[PDB]
């Protein structure tokens, strides 16, 4: 709900379920994942997951961050209320999917409908890679490249006890491959402005937004669905551990992406999708921070 | 305890850099082999994943039976040698400003070449696109000094500093046998960024 | 039922008299020659009451009876309210106004040359019908009026008649085709069946035929649609190192238009119907004309959740298939503009409105419900159940069957079983099959794909575009001359028609005024695109050495030789631009690459040449790079025709200059400034007093014709001559 933390990164690799593939923006239980990695070099993980099963903090997956925070595409909106002239309302469309994030000064004027050229920041590219003088060495890794100002901002409660982690998480990295060179940042903590801290709810019953990869508690999880317009991201992955000397897959949960529309909030859980025989919890945060778009 | 040193160099090009990347189209005059750039800036980069395998591999030929390569580079079985200690970087040719400033049109020279047959004695000419002499790039390698580490801090700082003299007499880069290596760092400090670590006793190993 | 398909074939064999009478010029009306012909091949009485009294105006009320329904699905499946000119073509009455241009009459083949409309063919045609209607007696002679052969006649109709006028004695509708009008006849018809039959009604004149306005403003047929969505991620799931180079995508891109196919037609039988009412089928996107009825609907919905079920079962969320459907009264009739486009689009809206909700509460707990100590998976998709090792390599159940299935693509027959191969429903799997195997397996429905012949299996006639001239590998190598000329490259070419959608929905709202925006219209485009995609791309790869991997929609995806590709697209869009009038542009990326690399690094530079020639302007060949991007008539007439042939023309009649006056020439073309101007009128002087005076004038009208466009200050006339001399440096390259 706190101050939000601005994160230069120059260079990032997040993903998308593969190595030849990146996302723009990297999906809370990521961060809170790099969180958890952070916290157990520093002996500091049971005071942590301590502040971690309250309702005191938040979490919220990565923006792009041109001189403002910016916000999802609110996925349902605009309904519809102007069907003419086909031939270009047809070409609209193939460039209004590729949008998915607005600026703040706006996201209202999206709601009532607005073109909203998409801006070009941090171009995903990609490079092939080797492994020299071996058998089949020809992995390609795809780069999140940004452009010289955008940065990403998670959106938490402010406490030095996770201000350390997310300090030391500017020279860790916080991405694909960290240990060659990608998704280490530099960081920088930034109040909020008076049009966005405004509408970060979590217990308003009312039309209502996710800012995170969130997973309803099954009891308010059976009308989520009812007006929810949701994307559903598949967050699998191996599970990363010190003590397997193996590579088990996590339970392959899936959470109601970013950007969701709703009525009537709902309460996320720290989903455990520890396999099955495996010494410690793998904890996957879906618990979301959500916004008020007619509020 | 739990500490982060960092690396700070700049390295320095005494010949050129070979980093090839995608191989797009030949486009009969253009460049046959372009160096890796960055795409916003379109400058010249050493991805970090070339410094990380190339120290690599001139560590692990000066180390042979291993364990303490797999602690400082990693290691997918093993599960103790996961995510090994060293965090390297990208380079981001920080004299943008200088090599304009020594009379240059580009931070690029596109080298000629060819290759003669032994029996035909017919050439087969090549535009390679080199890094320039002295251009100098960003450098920083972060070690993380972690809990469990502590007795060993110093037996992985005589690995680290062995492995860049070894950069320096070896090529790093690409088609390096022919030249188009030679890169020697320079200001090899070690400063502290988050932690609670003294390196006054490991900058004079150093220089 | 037991009597829906004397309906069916009574609204499909009616206006056969149509063909017979145009034929050989009876006196006798239409509605009797075929009526008293149909007696000779076989007896059954109720189709023929139907035939002998289908148009209802020789006798009125003479005949409860079947062919009220098939007036008035007649007068629906028209333009309008229903001597001596053949079936205009479809784009005549489409967009801007151009020349009137008339089908020649002809049967189809897989072997058969286009049939290119032109103006030329104003006067009737009559001696092309008795190949036609000959062509119509064999095989109807021998026929069997059940669900056995409730398809096979539908091939034989749109073989036949697919260029053939319905109506001539008329002043607009023309280009609507006989085996278009009668199969939305019988599309239409069975849908008033069902909507009757489920409301209780039994006699049909009080308001069928005196209450036209009753049921010509009741809301009664419903659109549907559907989307089978995330084709396009599972299609390319295809990276570098994979197993399979493209046979796993030729195999997986052929095996989702099979699963479009057969949602379509199992779709259709959970209905009472058949292949008339589908109005398209493509990539994942088929509409359909249903009833406006309870049945129906609650069919609709239990039988997306069945397949919902199914594609969770075995492809886990990326593959969605979303329904949709728009109640429509006789609404999609010359209140004219805004009533039919507006109830298409009500359909679109409930699939937007269902591909972004996509689950329910159970089937998204039981999805997230834990439990799997997995410790490997498949190495294409990510999947984990059932693991297997073929070729040691750890994939799943799907992606073995995927190879499974690129050894069986090369058939004609495709028969779905319950337990062999790829699955492709409940209970409902693929096989590929041989011709004489159908007797060894025990299948259900059977599919045959590029035939027009009605065969032995009576199968169900689908038209995949598909060609291979040799393998792969070889397409570099073969890329040589017979004197070993030529770059070893091979191109990729992947095509997209610009703008169809825009095309298809107000396609034909600008001439008229709002009067030529039907139906029947769209209809007859979508088989017009259907069947150039799908039959005639195979015409114009015939003699070239490339591989379509994908055609189809408005999608060409082809690998193949360089010489063999360029020529495959400046073909296939001259041949285009022919059978849309000059509308319809489209838009290629070519992109030339090295033997031995792999294909997913190959295809989507392939494809980003198609989206950078997406927004040239609009329609734009990309060749091999993002900047020689042209406009595909100011290429084909400029650079491949008039520079490249102007070029080749000087550089083989001499022998003085050779490849490093073209490659000096090719960097003065590509760096340019205006000094370099200067440099090539001294370049170009130098040379032309240094060539010998027999070969001087040969020199000068080479010299005044370089210098002159590359001086030219338009910019679009010295970007055509660096791509042309780069592919002349590539025609002789040793
Ligand atoms: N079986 C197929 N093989 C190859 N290409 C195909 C196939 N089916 C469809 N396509 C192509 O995919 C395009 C549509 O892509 P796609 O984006 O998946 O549309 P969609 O069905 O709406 N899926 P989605 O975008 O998620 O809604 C078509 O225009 C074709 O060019
Ligand atoms: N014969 C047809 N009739 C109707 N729709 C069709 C037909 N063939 C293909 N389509 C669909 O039309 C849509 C056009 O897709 P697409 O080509 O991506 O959009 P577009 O209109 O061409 N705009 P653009 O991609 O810029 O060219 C796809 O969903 C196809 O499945
Ligand atoms: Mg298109
Ligand atoms: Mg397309
Ligand atoms: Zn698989």
């Amino acid at each position: 709900t706190y101050k939000l933390y601005i994160m230069t990164f120059q260079n990032a690799h997040f993903g998308s379920g593969t190595l030849d593939s990146s996302k723009l923006t990297f999906s809370a239980d990521r961060i809170f994942s790099a969180l958890v990695l952070e916290a157990l070099k520093m002996g500091k993980l049971d005071a942590f997951l301590a502040e971690a099963n309250q309702d005191k903090f938040t979490l919220t997956d990565a923006f792009p961050f041109q001189f403002g925070p910016f916000l999802p595409k609110p996925i349902g909106y605009p309904k519809h209320d102007q069907s003419v002239d086909v031939k270009e309302v047809r070409r609209q469309a193939k460039l209004s999917k590729k949008l998915q994030f607005l600026a703040l000064e706006n996201v209202d004027d999206y709601l009532n409908g607005e073109l909203f050229e998409n801006e070009e920041h941090a171009v995903i590219d990609t490079v092939t890679k080797n492994q020299p003088h071996k058998d089949d060495n020809l992995y390609q890794v795809a780069t999140t490249r940004f452009s010289n100002d955008t940065s990403l901002y998670v959106i938490a409660n402010e406490s030095d006890l996770l201000n350390e982690l997310m300090s030391s998480l500017q020279y860790s990295g916080l991405g694909g491959k960290r240990s060659s060179g990608f998704g280490r940042f530099e960081l920088d903590i930034q109040n909020i402005p008076l049009e966005l801290s405004d509408r970060l709810t979590k217990n308003h019953s009312d039309k209502v937004m996710s800012l995170t990869t969130a997973l309803p508690v099954d009891a308010d999880l059976e009308e989520a669905m009812e007006d929810g317009h949701y994307l559903l991201t598949k967050s699998s992955g191996f599970a990363f551990s010190h003590a397997t000397n193996e590579n088990y897959r996590k339970q392959d949960l899936y959470k109601f992406a970013s950007g969701s529309t709703f009525s009537k909030t709902f309460e996320g859980q720290i989903v455990d999708v520890r396999p099955l025989d495996f010494p410690h919890a793998v904890l996957n945060y879906a618990k979301p921070l959500f916004f008020k778009l007619e509020v | 305890t739990f500490a982060k040193i960092k690396f700070s160099a700049q390295i320095r090009l005494e010949t050129g850099l070979h980093i090839g990347g995608s191989d797009a189209f030949a486009a009969i005059g253009a460049i046959n082999s372009p160096v890796i750039k960055d795409p916003i800036t379109n400058l010249p980069i050493i991805p970090g994943s070339s410094l990380k395998g190339k120290m690599r591999t001139l560590l692990a030929k000066v180390y042979n039976e291993s364990d303490i390569l797999s602690r400082l580079f990693g290691n997918s079985k093993d599960k103790r040698f996961k995510m090994g200690r060293l965090i390297f970087r990208d380079a981001f040719l920080s004299n943008a400003d200088e090599l304009d400033s020594l009379g240059v049109r580009s931070y690029t020279e596109v080298k000629f070449e060819n290759t003669i047959d032994r029996i035909t004695a017919e050439a087969n000419p090549r535009q390679i696109e080199r890094a320039i002499r002295n251009s100098t790039f960003d450098f920083e390698l972060i070690y993380e000094i972690t809990d469990e580490n502590e007795n060993q801090v110093e037996e992985d700082f005589k690995v680290i500093r062995d492995g860049l003299k070894l950069l320096e007499l070896d090529y790093l880069g690409g088609s390096g046998s022919r030249g188009y290596g030679k890169v020697a760092f320079e200001n090899l400090k070690a400063t502290t960024v988050f932690g609670n670590y003294d390196v006054k006793t490991l900058n004079e190993l150093l220089t | 039922k037991k009597e829906k398909i004397d309906l069916f074939y009574g609204a499909l064999l009616h206006n056969i008299g149509k063909v017979i009478q145009r034929a050989t010029g009876e006196r006798k009306k239409h509605a009797l020659v075929g009526a008293d012909w149909f007696d000779e091949i076989a007896d059954n009485q109720v189709i023929s009451d139907q035939i002998r009294y289908h148009m209802a105006n020789y006798q009125s009320d003479k005949l409860d009876h079947l062919a009220y329904i098939t007036y008035i699905a007649d007068n629906i499946a028209s333009g309008v309210d229903r001597t001596y000119t053949n079936q205009a073509d479809i784009f005549n009455v489409f967009g801007a106004q151009t020349d009137k241009r008339y089908f020649k009459p002809t049967v189809l083949n897989l072997k058969s040359k286009p049939n290119f409309a032109s103006a030329t063919y104003e006067p009737f045609s009559k001696g092309d019908y008795a190949a036609i209607a000959t062509r119509i007696k064999n095989e109807l002679a021998e026929f069997e009026f059940n669900q056995v052969q409730i398809d096979s006649l539908l091939n034989l109709f749109e073989a036949t008649l697919s260029f053939v006028p319905s109506s001539t004695n008329t002043k607009e509708i023309a280009d609507i085709s006989l085996a278009d009008h009668s199969r939305l006849t019988a599309a239409f018809a069975l849908a008033i069946y069902d909507y009757l039959e489920d409301k209780g009604r039994h006699n049909y004149k009080e308001d069928l035929f005196t209450k036209v306005s009753a049921f010509y403003e009741e809301e009664a047929f419903l659109l549907a649609s559907f989307d089978l969505s995330g084709i396009q991620d599972f299609i390319y799931n295809i990276n570098i190192a994979t197993n399979g180079a493209a046979k796993q995508l030729k195999a997986r891109s052929l095996y989702l238009d099979f699963m479009s196919e057969y949602i379509a037609d199992s779709l259709l039988d959970k209905l009472g119907l058949n292949r008339a009412n589908m109005l398209y089928v493509g990539g994942g996107h088929a509409y359909f004309v249903l009833a406006n009825t309870e049945k129906t609907v609650e069919t609709l919905v239990q039988f997306e959740k069945d397949f919902n079920q199914f594609l969770l079962a075995n492809f886990q969320t990326r593959l969605y298939v979303a329904f949709g459907w728009g109640s429509f009264a006789a609404k999609d009739i010359m209140n004219s503009p805004e009533s039919y486009r507006q109830v298409y689009q009500k359909a679109s809206r409930m699939i937007s409105k269902k591909k972004i909700s996509r689950y329910d509460y159970q089937t998204l707990m039981l999805l997230n419900r834990g439990g799997k100590s997995s410790e490997r998976e498949c190495e294409i998709c990510h999947s984990v159940e059932n693991l297997v090792s073929y070729h040691d390599q750890k994939v799943c159940d799907i992606c073995r069957g995927l190879y499974q299935f690129s050894k069986e693509i090369a058939h004609d027959h495709f028969i779905i079983t319950e337990n062999e191969g790829l699955p492709i429903g409940p209970n409902a799997c693929l096989k590929g099959v041989a011709f004489e195997k159908l007797s060894q397996e025990a299948f259900s429905r059977v599919y045959v794909k590029n035939d027009y012949k009605a065969g032995t299996v009576k199968a169900t006639h689908v038209f995949v575009g598909d060609y291979q001239c040799d393998e792969i590998y070889n397409y570099a190598a073969l890329s040589k001359n017979e004197n070993g000329l030529g770059i070893k490259r091979l191109a990729v070419v992947r095509l997209d028609v610009d703008d169809l959608g825009a095309a298809f929905m107000a396609g034909f709202s600008q001439q008229g005024n709002g009067q030529y925006s039907t139906l029947s219209r769209s209809a007859t485009f979508s088989r017009s695109m259907s069947l150039f995609f799908k039959v005639y791309i195979n015409q114009f790869a015939s003699d070239k050495k490339l591989s379509i991997i994908y055609a189809g929609g408005d999608d060409v995806f082809a690998i193949g030789s360089w010489q063999d590709i360029i020529a495959f697209t400046v073909e296939l869009r001259e041949n285009f631009i022919k059978w849309t009038n000059g509308k319809l542009t489209l838009s290629a990326g070519i992109g030339l690459f090295a033997d031995k690399t792999p294909i997913s690094l190959m295809a989507h530079q392939t494809g980003e040449l198609e989206e950078a020639a997406k927004g040239n302007e609009k329609d734009s060949i990309s060749l091999f790079s993002s900047d020689y991007t042209f406009k595909f008539d100011r290429f084909i007439t400029n650079v491949y025709d008039d520079k490249l042939e102007q070029i080749r023309y000087f550089f083989n009649h001499q022998d003085e200059r050779g490849k490093n006056f073209i490659y000096k020439l090719i960097e003065l073309l590509r760096n340019h400034d205006r000094m370099n101007m200067a440099r090539l009128a001294y370049y170009l002087t130098r040379l032309e007093e240094l060539t010998r005076e027999t070969d001087r004038d040969k020199f000068k009208t080479f010299k005044n014709l370089f210098y002159s466009w590359y001086t030219n200050k338009n910019d679009k006339d010295r970007k055509e001559a660096e791509l042309a001399l780069l592919l002349y440096i590539y025609e002789i390259r040793k």
